[PDB]
């Protein structure tokens, strides 16, 4: 089929994308380290589409300035994290 | 918009950010405006005072990326095969665009962020999550047309919604606990409509816009509290928790009038199966709600004393006792009323 | 295209994000279909659109012409696998560079 | 053809990428898929800017994280997989030996490349990104450009107002 | 700058009086490719169904 | 492109060969506890490497994050000149460059743009 | 034909890697003299004939000397943080304009961009790799020189951009054809200048190797196979850094000879440079990029927004 | 007074900031100088573009000496 | 896309002469040779604009190599030696064929043709003007307007609104 021969291969990138985002690791930064690993991959399909497009791809920037800013704000709630609890580890954080 | 002009920013962008969600002819303009709308409610929602406080922000933003993220995914590939934002006959590639929006709402099968969240939030933290961000999420769903996925969530929400309800203490997590089971019926309410829906979710908003200021007017977070509670008059007190039962949705009071125009449809529609699971559903939610009640309705209590005095702000109580008013005397305004017809 | 139920003033915001109207194969293709959206409305549209919405997904999906290419390719291979074709003769012979 | 072993590479550094635990090994892998990702985005368009300006933005965002890490993170541990380096080994070699004895007339991907197109294609003798990028500054899609000015500069105010700088630094106590 | 755009339109100049002669050479060869890929179409598939 | 691919692992390669040589090339002793030891001004070390190491210019480094994203939307500026309409073109750059410049010297005068104290 | 046209391409990138790589030697040569004559010293004046072989007769005691394993430290990443430290400094020479072709390098400008920034992950993994607090300490001193001049770097790239249309090199040499652009960008020069320092992390702003305050910064660590590369690697640097330039502000004439009499010029004043100033302070940098130097840049896109836009009404 | 203190402390962006200024204004000058020119109606064209005699467009085309 | 009942011309209509002459040689004589043939190239360009068609362009596209053909006979019959040094020289000039160069050689060619065939050298900026000519094809593309007489209709502004029967005919009447 067309989409297994071209769509495939970013489609089953992005799933391991998001079970990296959900399995155990002890910090905090392996959510932020796989959350833009998935956006990568966003990009590489989205990128797919667009070209479909003859001229469209100047969308690209328009997503990648919402990649940085969720992982900018990302990161300050990381920091904001680290200066009431002292620490980032998933298991430090009230199970509720 | 309590402390500083910043938060007075973070409260438009919201709206601009809603406002781009559900004014959006495409799937990835309606993407973009729930990042705009995400990074307007953390720092409203982030305060360093409680630990609390930021376990909150931190399980918001890893769920509403997820989701977000998930829902750009299906989009892309909704459009990949079809080449229109709309799709001529629902499958699988839409479902998993409906799997993202609950997700985004907390509806039943994926609500657990949802209240595990409300331990740290302030109480007009919660009603700007409980109904604003509520709106560009359901308001996107109205466009899917999947009917069994919609339906799972529903009789899942109204069930998980009060049996959960009932094990709680903290009016914060109680409260999210109660707000599930109102989503359960907007969503049944949007698969038959949406006026309906944007008539029962403005009467959702209006109801909660009010037990929210009457814990947030009094600074209460525990049932023993409400005992504790010291009001000049038993009557008046009496009075102010009579809003519950509209919340409960009884005839009597204004709160039934949007229940009531969901079943004159929902009937009409020949969903009678679902109104069964439903309303029956709603006495859970119902009962834990008099257990509130149990506060107010005896009027005479053993009660600490050592307070004498209500130290209470006027303009908020201003607003909320005029709130209040039409929360009991409301249902013979429907005359007036023409959104129905 | 999705119509959204506001139509406040901030749709004229967003409304002309992705498109086809500029230099595209496909130009003439959608602005027929989609018009007759406009003119049947959306949901009746889907019904009355039947020849407007394959030929445009026709012209920018393109699975139904790609979806012919392998079809070609792998009948071409079936042949030489079962020995109906030879290594010598395998492909036709190429087009010329300066051409498409 | 490279194309291929581009999708072989992409396949097998997701794989180890799945187990990695140590953030450095997380961003070592990153790193490595961030330059391939990149490279192959540009196969498939008429020019090679929208990698440049991925590679660019995404190693603004690498930095970053290291100095994080470092200050987070900092003692941690590897540890070499012999089930790994087989895994990915075994099945690269097997997915590089099927690139060779692939009817890569069928595996390339459809999108036009720049050479791909017709030659009676007036529009693609201009610069090499006029057009693509045009509209981008032009009425009425500008506005979206505008909209971002400020979701970024609101932006810039939400990290002030979130970290709260005056009130120390940061270490993992 | 007025020396470089002097250059350069005359090099796009070049192409305009170039550009329509390709265009002739493509289109008739372009058309004969057709006939043999519509001919080479008939002889891989005799007997699909 | 695959022009350069080639050269880049070439030069890789090349550049690999020389430590390989280098490795081999240099003189062989055996190793001591003490020559391996880390260099610390020939003191023993108190602290391992991989402590903690406390940051203060953590809120530019995110910021750093964000201005470059800027850079991806100028960088187009040039290549669109020739082809767009003057007046969108000639405001909307305006109206980019003023935002930036307002919101540094709005963190400048704020503050932030100085150092954890 | 065709076949042929890729051959000289691996040539001519063979040839420009070995004549670098042999004048990045000569070059370490030529700082010692003229660093030794600023200095009212002689310099190397023995060695061979007048001190010429000097730089060869070095290259052969850092490769007769024992690599060093550290006790602490991630072998495998120590060991490998000079080759790309080297790599990067070789590669980025592929997009230097040459009128006789050798990459076409549209959207050279950004190549630029990207690979200079690559350069700090080779100082950066080898710091932390070393795991000596020094080395650290290095490392994340060489970080922050990068959060300061990354973003400035590519605003002053844009200026000079708009004068040329394009982000191909090769067209600075058209438009610097009656003139240099260093009248034009006079500040921007001596600006870019005090950027190409922190590029190639040399005095005033050396803070990777911070010599006298780490002790060798996150070079402590490394002995003869990668220090060697390592230093190499960071001398590469300057000479290309050198010539970018020389095809930005200084007439782009790659193909006549004083282009390179230009080209040594450039790299004295590097030189020249390191001899003249006290190292800045850690912070000051920083502060710097960002209080003065960015809102710099971003005065002038302004100006030649205005000055662009009012030569195309003309033209 | 506040020319000075600036003046002494940040002369930079008050020298950067006067030649910014200058942008605006002569960006104001050429904007205003290209519509006084009709410079839309471009006298070289990018493309091989043919019009007929008929056309509107066939009327308003530049009419130059070089 | 191409099957039997479209109608493509036979090859043999399709062959014919063509140039054959590599691209320094052909940027040699382009600006004396786009001045001759400017009535078939814009002939030609026209329509494929217009009509996007290559086989209804295979008349015209005749004349336009028939041109170019003719042209270089002339310059065949006379200038061999100087058009050759020309285009050897903006060959071997410059790796981009750059008209800025060779100046030199140019000028002599330009008065070998000038005074074998009193041709002109157009001005640089010649050939990058809008070129409004006469369609001798004379059928300039048409003009029409889709109908959807089963349009969804709605209430017109002109319909009269009496008041409801019965009012909102709600339940008890509110
Ligand atoms: C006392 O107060 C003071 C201080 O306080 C402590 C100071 O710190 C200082 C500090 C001074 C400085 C920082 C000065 C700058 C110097 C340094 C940073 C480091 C010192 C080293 C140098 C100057 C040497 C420069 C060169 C290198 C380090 C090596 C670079 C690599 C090179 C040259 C190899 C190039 C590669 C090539 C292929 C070139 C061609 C061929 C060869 C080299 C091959 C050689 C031989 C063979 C292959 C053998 C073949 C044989 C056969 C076939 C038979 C001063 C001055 C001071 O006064
Ligand atoms: C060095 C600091 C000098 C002393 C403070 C600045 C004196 C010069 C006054 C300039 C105007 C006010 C700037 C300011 O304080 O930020 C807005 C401050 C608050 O700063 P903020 O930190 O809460 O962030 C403001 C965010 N926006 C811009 C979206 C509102 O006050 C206001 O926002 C409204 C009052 C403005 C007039 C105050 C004087
Ligand atoms: C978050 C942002 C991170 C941004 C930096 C990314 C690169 C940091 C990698 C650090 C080394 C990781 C590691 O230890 O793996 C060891 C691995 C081996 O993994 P290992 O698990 O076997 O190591 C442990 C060994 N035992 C079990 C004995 C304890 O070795 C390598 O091959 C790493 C090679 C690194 C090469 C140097 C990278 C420089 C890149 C420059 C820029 C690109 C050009
Ligand atoms: C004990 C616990 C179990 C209680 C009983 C649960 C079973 C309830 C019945 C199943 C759900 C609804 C069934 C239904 O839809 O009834 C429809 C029936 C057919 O009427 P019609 O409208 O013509 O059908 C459509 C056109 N063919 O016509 C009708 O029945 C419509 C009239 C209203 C029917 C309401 C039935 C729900 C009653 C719930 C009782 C809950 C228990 C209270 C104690
Ligand atoms: C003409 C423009 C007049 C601007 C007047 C600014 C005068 C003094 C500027 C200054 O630097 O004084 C110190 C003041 C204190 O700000 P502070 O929080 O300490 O941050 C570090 C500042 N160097 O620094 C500041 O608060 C603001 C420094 C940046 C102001 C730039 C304004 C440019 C407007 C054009
Ligand atoms: C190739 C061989 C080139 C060297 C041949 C030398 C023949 C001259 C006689 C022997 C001799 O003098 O060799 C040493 C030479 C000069 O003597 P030197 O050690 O430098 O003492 C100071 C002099 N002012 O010093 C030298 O010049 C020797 C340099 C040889 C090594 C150069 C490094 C590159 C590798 C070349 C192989
Ligand atoms: C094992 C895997 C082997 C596969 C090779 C992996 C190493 C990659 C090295 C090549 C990187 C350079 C590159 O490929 O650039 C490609 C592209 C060029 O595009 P363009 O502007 O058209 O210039 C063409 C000039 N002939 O420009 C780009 O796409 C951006 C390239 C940025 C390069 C950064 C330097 C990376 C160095 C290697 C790190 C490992
Ligand atoms: C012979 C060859 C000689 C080669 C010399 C090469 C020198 C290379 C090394 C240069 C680096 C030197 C050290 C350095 O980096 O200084 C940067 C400079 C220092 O100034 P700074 O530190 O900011 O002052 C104290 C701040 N508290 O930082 C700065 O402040 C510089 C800022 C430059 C701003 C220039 C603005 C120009 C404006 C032009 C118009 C002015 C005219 C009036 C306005 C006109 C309006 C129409």
């Amino acid at each position: 089929m067309i989409m297994i021969l071209y769509w495939s291969l970013p489609m089953i990138l992005f799933i391991l994308g998001l079970f990296c985002f959900v399995s155990n690791r002890k910090h905090l930064l392996s959510m932020l380290l796989s959350l833009e690993f998935i956006v990568l991959m966003l990009f590489f399909m989205l990128f797919i589409y667009l070209n479909m497009l003859n001229y469209e791809s100047y969308f690209s920037m328009m997503f990648l300035t919402f990649s940085v800013c969720e992982g900018a704000l990302g990161l300050s709630i990381l920091v904001s994290m680290i200066r009431t609890h002292g620490n980032d580890y998933f298991q430090s954080f009230s199970i509720m | 918009m309590f402390n500083n002009s910043s938060k007075i920013l973070f409260i438009t962008i919201m709206i601009i950010g809603t406002l781009i969600t559900v004014t959006s002819n495409s799937w990835l303009g309606a993407w973009m405006g729930l990042e705009i709308n995400l990074l307007s409610f953390i720092p409203l929602l982030s305060d360093n005072n409680n630990l609390m406080s930021t376990e909150a922000s931190l399980k918001y933003f890893l769920t509403q990326v997820l989701a977000s993220t998930v829902l750009l995914f299906s989009s892309i590939l909704l459009m990949l095969k079809n080449n229109m934002n709309n799709e001529i006959n629902e499958s699988f590639t839409s479902m998993i665009i409906m799997s993202a929006l609950l997700l985004k709402s907390g509806a039943a099968p994926f609500h657990f962020w949802f209240p595990n969240m409300m331990e740290g939030l302030t109480w007009m933290n919660a009603l700007m999550l409980m109904t604003w961000q509520k709106i560009a999420p359901l308001m996107l769903i109205s466009y899917l047309n999947i009917k069994y996925l919609l339906l799972i969530s529903v009789i899942l929400s109204v069930i998980i919604g009060a049996i959960g309800g009932l094990n709680q203490t903290s009016l914060r997590k109680l409260m999210a606990f109660s707000s599930i089971n109102h989503l359960g019926w907007m969503l049944s309410s949007l698969m038959i409509s949406e006026s309906i829906w944007l008539i029962y979710f403005f009467f959702y908003s209006f109801l909660s816009f009010v037990l929210t200021f009457m814990f947030n007017i009094f600074k209460l977070f525990h049932l023993n509290q409400l005992f504790s509670w010291f009001v000049n008059s038993k009557i008046l007190k009496f009075t102010l928790f009579m809003n519950f039962l509209s919340l409960g949705g009884l005839p009597p009071f204004l709160g039934f009038l949007p229940k009531w125009l969901v079943i004159q449809q929902l009937t009409l529609c020949n969903q009678y199966f679902m109104l069964t699971l439903m309303m029956m559903s709603t006495l859970i939610t119902l009962f834990f709600y008099l257990r509130i009640c149990y506060s107010a309705f005896m009027m005479n209590y053993f009660e600490n004393n050592w307070i004498m005095k209500m130290n209470m702000n006027s303009i908020n109580y201003n607003m909320y006792m005029i709130m209040t008013f039409f929360s009991i005397f409301g249902l013979f305004l429907i005359s007036l009323f023409y959104f129905m017809f | 295209s999705l119509t959204p139920f506001l139509r406040l003033p901030l749709t004229d915001l967003t409304g002309c994000l992705i498109n086809h109207q500029t230099y595209d194969k496909c130009g003439k293709f959608e602005m027929k279909m989609m018009e007759c959206f406009e003119a049947y409305g959306l949901e009746r549209g889907k019904r009355e659109c039947a020849d407007l919405i394959s030929d445009f997904q026709e012209c920018v999906g393109m699975q139904k012409q790609l979806m012919r290419f392998h079809a070609m390719r792998n009948e071409r291979y079936k042949q030489w696998l079962k020995g109906e074709r030879k290594g010598q003769e395998f492909f036709a012979d190429p087009p010329r560079v300066d051409a498409y | 053809m490279i194309q291929l072993m581009l999708y072989s590479l992409i396949i097998t550094t997701s794989i180890i990428f799945l187990n990695m635990i140590h953030p450095l090994a997380l961003g070592l892998t990153l790193l490595i898929q961030t330059i391939f990702v990149c490279l192959l985005t540009g196969l498939m368009t008429k020019s090679f800017w929208y990698s440049y300006i991925l590679f660019l933005i995404f190693l603004g965002g690498m930095l970053v994280l290291f100095i994080y890490v470092t200050s987070l993170a900092s003692n941690e541990m590897f540890n070499l997989s012999m089930k790994l380096t087989l895994f990915s080994s075994l099945i690269l070699i097997f997915m590089l030996i099927l690139s060779f004895i692939m009817d890569k007339t069928s595996s390339s991907l459809f999108l036009m490349n720049n050479d791909m197109q017709s030659i009676i294609n007036m529009n693609s003798y201009f610069m090499e990104n006029s057009l693509s990028l045009n509209k981008l500054y032009n009425f009425p899609t500008n506005f979206i450009t505008i909209l971002l000015m400020n979701y970024l500069l609101i932006t810039l105010i939400v990290i002030v107002k979130i970290t709260k700088l005056f009130k120390g630094p940061i270490r993992m106590m | 700058a007025k020396k470089v755009k002097r250059d350069e339109i005359e090099m796009r100049s070049a192409q305009n009086v170039i550009f329509p002669i390709l265009v002739a050479e493509r289109d008739r060869e372009f058309l004969r490719q057709l006939r043999r890929n519509r001919d080479e179409e008939a002889e891989l598939m005799k007997n699909v169904p | 492109m695959f022009s350069i691919i080639f050269i880049a692992l070439l030069i890789l390669l090349i550049t690999t060969i020389v430590m390989f040589l280098a490795s081999i090339l240099s003189k062989k002793a055996l190793i001591d506890r003490e020559k391996s030891s880390p260099f610390e001004c020939g003191f023993d070390p108190k602290s391992s490497s991989r402590l903690p190491f406390s940051l203060r210019f953590f809120l530019i480094t995110i910021i750093f994050l964000i201005f470059d994203v800027e850079i991806a939307l100028i960088l187009p500026m040039i290549i669109i000149m020739k082809y767009s309409n003057i007046m969108i073109w000639t405001i909307t750059s305006i109206i980019f460059i003023l935002i930036l410049l307002i919101g540094l010297y709005h963190e400048w005068n704020q503050g932030m743009l100085n150092w954890s104290n | 034909m065709f076949y042929m046209e890729f051959i000289l391409s691996l040539i001519g990138s063979l040839l420009l890697i070995i004549c670098v790589l042999v004048s990045v030697a000569f070059l370490t040569l030529l700082e010692r003299k003229v660093l030794g004559y600023i200095q009212i010293r002689k310099g190397p004046n023995k060695v061979g004939l007048m001190g010429i072989p000097q730089p060869f007769c070095d290259a052969i005691k850092l490769f007769t000397k024992e690599q060093t394993y550290p006790l602490l430290s991630n072998y495998l990443s120590y060991y490998i943080s000079p080759i790309f430290s080297l790599f990067l400094s070789l590669f980025v020479w592929m997009c230097m304009p040459f009128f006789v072709k050798l990459y076409s390098f549209n959207l050279g400008g950004l190549f630029f961009l990207c690979c200079t920034s690559l350069g700090v992950y080779t100082v950066m993994v080898a710091g932390w790799s070393s795991n000596s607090n020094y080395a650290l300490l290095g490392g994340l001193r060489a970080v922050a020189q990068t959060i300061s001049y990354e973003v400035s770097l590519a605003l002053i790239l844009l200026s000079f951009i708009f004068l040329i249309g394009s982000y191909n090199m090769i067209y600075f040499f058209f438009y610097q054809v009656y003139m240099w652009f260093l009248i034009i960008l006079f500040p921007m020069a001596l600006v870019w200048v005090s950027i190409s320092l922190a590029e190639t992390n040399r005095t005033p702003f050396d803070f990777a190797e911070g010599e006298s305050e780490l002790v060798s910064g996150f070079n402590v660590e490394y002995s003869s196979g990668g220090f060697a590369l390592i230093f190499m690697a960071e001398y590469a640097s300057i000479l290309f850094m050198s010539m970018l330039f020389c095809v930005i502000f200084l007439g782009c004439d790659v193909f006549n000879l004083l282009f390179y009499m230009k080209l040594t010029f450039i790299s004295f004043v590097f030189i020249w440079v390191r001899g003249t100033l006290p190292r800045f302070r850690y912070d000051k940098l920083m502060y710097l990029a960002w209080k003065c130097f960015l809102s710099f840049s971003l005065n002038y896109l302004l100006f030649f927004i205005g000055f662009k836009i009012l030569l195309f009404s003309l033209l | 007074s506040l020319l000075k203190r600036a003046w002494n402390e940040i002369p930079d962006i008050v020298g950067g900031s006067a030649l910014a200024l200058a942008g605006i204004v002569m960006a104001t000058i050429g904007v205003a100088n290209y519509y006084a020119k009709d410079g839309d109606n471009r006298r070289y064209k990018l493309g091989y573009v043919v019009y007929r005699h008929d056309d509107p467009r066939a009327l308003k085309v530049r009419n130059d000496e070089d | 896309v191409i099957t039997n009942n479209t109608t493509l011309p036979e090859e043999s209509e399709l062959n014919v002469q063509e140039l054959n002459l590599s691209s320094a040689a052909l940027r040699a004589g382009a600006f004396h040779l786009g001045k001759q043939c400017e009535q078939a190239n814009n002939e030609f360009m026209l329509c494929r604009q217009e009509l996007d068609d290559p086989r209804a362009c295979l008349a015209e596209g005749k004349a336009v190599t028939s041109c170019a053909l003719d042209f270089f006979r002339k310059v065949k019959k006379t200038c061999h030696e100087e058009f050759t040094q020309y285009a050897t020289c903006l060959d071997k000039s410059s790796g981009t064929m750059a008209f800025s160069h060779c100046r030199k050689t140019q000028g002599v060619f330009d008065k070998c043709i000038k005074d074998n065939f009193d041709w002109d050298r157009p001005s640089y900026g010649y050939f990058s003007r809008a070129k409004v000519i006469q369609s001798a094809r004379e059928a300039p593309k048409k003009e029409e307007k889709v109908s959807y007489p089963d349009a969804t209709p709605g209430l017109p502004e002109d319909y009269p609104k009496p008041p409801a029967k019965y009012g909102s005919r709600f339940h008890w009447l509110e």
